[PDB]
RNA sequence: UUUCAAGUCGAUGGAAGUUUGAGGCAAUAACAGGUCUGUGAUGCCCUUAGACGUUCUGGGCCGCACGCGCGCUACACUGACGGAGCCAGCGAGUAUAAGCCUUGGCCGAGAGGUCUGGGAAAUCUUGUGAAACUCCGUCGUGCUGGGGAUAGAGCAUUGUAAUUGUUGCUCUUCAACGAGGAAUUCCUAGUAAGCGCAAGUCAUCAGCUUGCGUUGAUUACGUCCCUGCCCUUUGUACACACCG
């Protein structure tokens, strides 16, 4: 509840989940940083961890830091809703899943070339690079 | 009964209605002090009908208010209002008419709102645009 | 972050559709099998299976068991493509208009669950020059 | 089954024709010594159709803004049944219907 | 992008905020972010316990906006 | 077997499910109060029903 | 059934509306002006004003009363209403 | 001269009931606060974590003191607000059910707030005896 | 002031002193203006049983290298979120249906579900406790907590039927955009601008219209410089009238 001071400690650039993070961003909003991991998400493995969220990414420590990354590879473990995960009900195994950086775009492009596979009109869109969700192209997205 | 006298101030659809009966001085809005108006900044719009005649009118009389209608804004100006109408409509009934004079003589010399009612209302909207007198961009 | 690793495993992998197996899954019934896919077939059974759905299963159970040699099952014709594909219809070809013509598809493992007329699109493709 | 808290629900479009059944029924009820209630002046509804002028969908895009006003109110009488219904006749025009409810 | 300003308060600028914001007509938190080169985040904490530890007056209190003086 | 699939498609709370009083049409009608007139034919009887323009 | 004030009043006047035209389209040759609709008490008085009512009360008022045939059939009203 | 809740600013009011209902504790909090949103139109959870729940309940008590027989959709309707959508234009949307559904529950059997005849849910007996307490133990300083 | 005329500008009184504010109606003629896709309004032509009638099934009207117009979000700190404060008006609403507005209670993070009750309505939904707005906090000039396209996975609603995602909800991805060239639109007081709400379409879907109210200004109250139109004079070999 007041000013303090530290020397030593603050460490300026973060490695997690093999992701780059900026120590000077507040913990909530640093995390955003890492793909798969937005605000909403940040939020809870922060308050699940016991990690006040009024701490810079630098000012955490060893313990901490590693504490996030367990809840985040293990989300269902930590009283996490089943509804507030990124990859629920998969395709293989019928399990809720939360994926992250390096394994985000991995099952992303299974999902596409699932799609591509059986040649449905959803991937073919996907493939030609259209909007596939019913948009109107006739006046939209013509940029390149 | 006693010495009661009930007025009414207005503004685009905002109504206040004041009771002014004879008292200990209590200035009530919707039952809550007139202290505590939630227009902090506007505060003192309803302060000018008390500091200009002076506090010491109110001793005798006291004002409950019940503000309905209009908005945040377009509430404070019905409220200020009914307390200047009903200050001044208590006089001409059971104080002599001299007093009643000078009160709405300083009243009327600060501002005219305080016992006129703005007459100003929203110009209907007429097709073609979307406002009273905008129309739709046009094009060649 | 510690660290990561990725040896992926397999056991003689059959295909398998949320955590249920190509062997089992053809042969459960489709009640069982609506129980576990998306929110929109969930809704469309529990709203009442009309009859053209069913006398399209009725025809391609048949069909399939036209030929005992083992090839594929020849093709049952069909307008509703608005069915949901069961488990219980793959392998079976079916043709599915378009509108103008009869758009032949065979049913994958991984078409289950898919609307049938996602699978034949109902316009040729734009081509501008 | 005699001296009962009779309420007349009067609605028509045109307001003449309408305080003229409901004063005759208010004089009616003077010189008679029935205690009255009224009349009691509804809000009146404003039924508003705007449509497009054009049959067709060319020109300036001009509206109509057509209107059908309605007027409506409600009598209380203190007096029997077979008083009440006769005063009605009595007072009987095209415009406004009468509903009677105890 | 060239702003930089420090967010972690060090010993070195705790000592020099203490020596530096009693001599300012005028501090809120725009001022303490403009000359000391600090976060706002970091004014805000600053001038709430400066407030409490008496250095500071508190000419205004809004959330929007913080006007204060010296003390002096 | 004909009656079955003869005018089969159902024709309920669609813009085919009603038509104008007057001119049978399905496009452009007016619901409001019950009246099941076409825009059209709401016009040309308007003052019979009783809408006068006022305003 | 049960109506609204809203949708009585509008019922009224859509039920002149037609009936003033099947008027002008059955007794167009007989110079048809105007009806107007007296509701009173146990019965619906119409009044039909034309230049020749001979045509529409012939021969012993045949075409009258196989007139107001044609309306208790359509509008489901009592024979006497 | 007494002391009532509309004596009191009620922004500051809400901060002092607040204060009370934690330290006191028995009022009893689900388990999803520390997950959950306050309305589908917003975006994020409350700011502040662990008050937030005593904080909206003090709200919901000094709401329902002024007025008589408040239901909990109308809860729902009050403290909801503007949706951002994303290009279209901006809607009222009403706040979660649960969250106000469980304070009031909550607020049952804390003893403030009861159901009251004809629908809503009145204030208690004593719902009244303890609120124009706080008011007294606020305007002191 | 004025031809002391019609009037105009200031004050005072007034609720109102711009026709008191706003509209509805609106002349003599005319256009090859638009509609036979509003009509069981129509002349003529075409078709009329392998129909161009009508009905059923499925698709399309949404289709995408591009140009143009009406708009909605935004590019942030006069701000985003998070809590808290908490104010309108115009309106609409059903039955043996083919199902209306729906409070209140109970489940659900939500979307939504369920049980009762009220209202054919100044009675109930409803004070439609709307949003901008205000207070207190977090953020701190960073493509950032601005912005939320695009897309993956999942949950509900409507509907016979949602695939070319109807719509809504949850998590995740988080793009152009850092205030916009030549040009060009609307507008003078409760007006412009924001900001929402209701009614129409409507089983579902409002970034659309028609209205309504909340907050509420800057700047003229002048001119013919541009533009359009009207009048007078003029020329005319035009009068089907310069599309001569
Ligand atoms: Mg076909
Ligand atoms: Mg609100
Ligand atoms: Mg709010
Ligand atoms: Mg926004
Ligand atoms: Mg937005
Ligand atoms: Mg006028
Ligand atoms: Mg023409
Ligand atoms: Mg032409
Ligand atoms: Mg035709
Ligand atoms: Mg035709
Ligand atoms: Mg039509
Ligand atoms: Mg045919
Ligand atoms: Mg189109
Ligand atoms: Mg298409
Ligand atoms: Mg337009
Ligand atoms: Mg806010
Ligand atoms: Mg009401
Ligand atoms: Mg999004
Ligand atoms: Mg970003
Ligand atoms: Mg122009
Ligand atoms: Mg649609
Ligand atoms: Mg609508
Ligand atoms: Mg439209
Ligand atoms: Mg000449
Ligand atoms: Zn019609």
């Amino acid at each position: 509840p007041l000013v303090v001071q530290e020397q030593g400690s603050f460490q300026h650039i973060l490695r997690l989940l093999n992701t780059n993070i900026d120590g000077r961003i507040k913990i909530m909003y640093a995390l955003t940083k890492i793909r798969g991991v937005g605000r909403r998400y940040a939020n809870l493995v922060c308050k699940k961890a016991d990690v006040e969220l009024t701490k810079r990414a630098g000012e955490l420590t060893q313990e901490e830091l590693e504490r996030i990354v367990t809840i985040m590879q293990n989300p269902t473990n930590y009283k996490i809703p089943a509804w507030f995960l990124n990859r629920q009900k998969d395709q293989v195994d019928g399990k809720d899943y939360h994926v992250l950086a390096n394994n985000l775009e991995s099952k992303l492009r299974d999902d596409l070339e699932r799609l591509k596979k059986i040649r449905s009109h959803r991937g073919i869109r996907h493939f030609w690079g259209l909007k596939v969700r019913g948009q109107h192209t006739k006046t939209t997205s013509r940029g390149r | 009964s006693t010495q009661s006298v009930q007025t009414f101030g207005k503004k685009k659809t905002a109504t206040a209605v004041a009771h002014v009966k004879a008292g200990k001085g209590l200035i009530k809005i919707n039952g809550s002090p007139i202290t505590l108006v939630q227009p902090e900044i506007l505060r003192f719009k309803v302060y000018e009908p008390l500091t200009l005649v002076g506090l010491d009118k109110f001793q005798g009389i006291d004002i409950r208010v019940k503000v309905t209608g209009g908005g945040h804004v377009s509430q404070v100006y019905a409220i200020r209002q009914a307390i200047a109408k009903g200050l001044v409509a208590y006089h001409q009934k059971y104080v002599d008419e001299a007093s009643k004079n000078e009160l709405k003589k300083i009243f009327a010399s600060y501002d005219k709102t305080l016992l006129v009612a703005d007459s100003r209302r929203m110009e209907p909207k007429k097709f073609g645009g979307r406002g009273a007198r905008a129309r739709f961009q046009k094009s060649y | 972050m510690v660290d990561a690793t990725a040896p992926k495993k397999r056991t003689f992998k059959q295909f398998s559709f949320k955590g249920v197996d190509l062997k089992d899954l053809v042969e459960m019934p489709t009640e069982e099998f609506t129980k576990l896919c998306g929110a929109r077939v969930r809704r469309r059974f529990s709203r009442g299976l009309d009859s053209k759905p069913m006398g399209l299963i009725k025809k391609l159970r048949a069909a399939r068991a036209a030929t005992e040699p083992n090839e594929r099952p020849a093709v049952v014709k069909t307008h509703l493509r608005n069915m949901i594909v069961v488990p219980e219809m793959i392998g079976s070809v079916v043709g599915v208009y378009n509108g103008k013509v009869f758009n032949t598809v065979e049913i994958k493992p991984e078409m289950v669950g898919h609307y049938l007329g996602e699978f034949s699109i109902t316009y040729t493709p734009v081509r501008h020059g | 089954q005699q001296i009962h808290k009779i309420r007349i629900t009067l609605t028509s479009t045109k307001v003449k024709q309408l305080e003229n059944v409901s004063a005759n029924i208010i004089r009616n009820a003077a010189q008679y010594n029935i205690v009255k209630k009224g009349p009691v002046r509804m809000p009146t509804k404003v039924l508003k159709i705007t449509t497009r002028k054009t049959p067709n969908g060319e020109g300036s895009k001009t509206w109509d803004a057509y209107e059908m006003r309605i007027h409506k109110r409600v009598i209380d009488l203190q007096a029997p049944a077979s008083t009440v219904k006769r005063i009605t006749q009595i007072t009987i025009e095209p415009g406004v219907d009468v509903e009677v409810t105890i | 992008d060239k702003a930089q300003h420090i967010v972690i308060l060090d010993q070195e600028k705790y000592d020099r905020i203490l020596k530096d914001v009693p001599t300012y007509k005028y501090v809120s938190v725009s001022v303490l972010v403009d000359r000391l080169k600090i976060g706002g985040s970091l004014a805000r904490v600053a001038l709430r316990q400066l407030e409490e530890d008496g250095i500071i007056t508190p000419v205004l209190k809004h959330s929007k906006q913080a006007i204060y003086t010296r003390a002096q | 077997a004909h009656e079955n699939v003869w005018f089969s498609h159902p024709r309920n709370f669609g813009k085919g499910s009603r038509q104008c009083r007057h001119c049978s049409s399905h496009s452009g009608l007016i619901r409001k109060y019950g009246l099941d007139l076409c825009r059209q034919c709401f016009r040309e009887k308007a003052a019979d029903i009783g809408f006068n323009k006022y305003r | 059934a049960i109506l609204s004030k809203k949708k009585k009043l509008v019922a009224d006047g859509v039920f002149y509306a037609e009936l003033n035209e099947f008027f002008t389209r059955e007794l167009a040759e007989q110079g048809y002006a105007g009806v107007e609709v007296r509701k009173t008490p146990s019965k619906l008085e119409v009044i039909v004003k034309a230049s020749n009512t001979q045509g529409v009360l012939g021969e012993q008022g045949r075409r009258i009363h196989e007139l107001t045939s044609l309306i208790v059939k359509r509008f489901k009203l009592s024979p006497e209403g | 001269p007494g002391v009532s809740v509309r004596d009191v600013p009620a922004q500051d009011f809400i901060n002092a009931y607040a204060q009370f209902l934690q330290r006191q504790g028995k009022l009893e909090v689900p388990g999803y606060v520390d997950i959950v949103k306050t309305s589908a139109g917003n975006d994020l959870p409350p700011q502040e974590a662990e008050t937030w729940f005593y904080k909206r309940a003090a709200s919901i008590a000094r709401h329902i003191y002024l007025r008589k027989q408040v239901g909990v959709g109308a809860l729902n309707k009050l403290y909801g607000g503007a949706k951002n959508r994303g290009f279209r234009p901006h809607k009222h949307v009403d706040a979660s059910g649960s969250i106000n559904r469980k304070c009031v529950q909550a607020l049952q059997k804390i003893g403030v707030l009861e159901i009251s005849p004809k629908g809503g849910r009145r204030i208690s007996e004593n719902g009244q005896r303890d609120l124009d307490r706080i008011a007294a133990q606020t305007l002191e300083e």
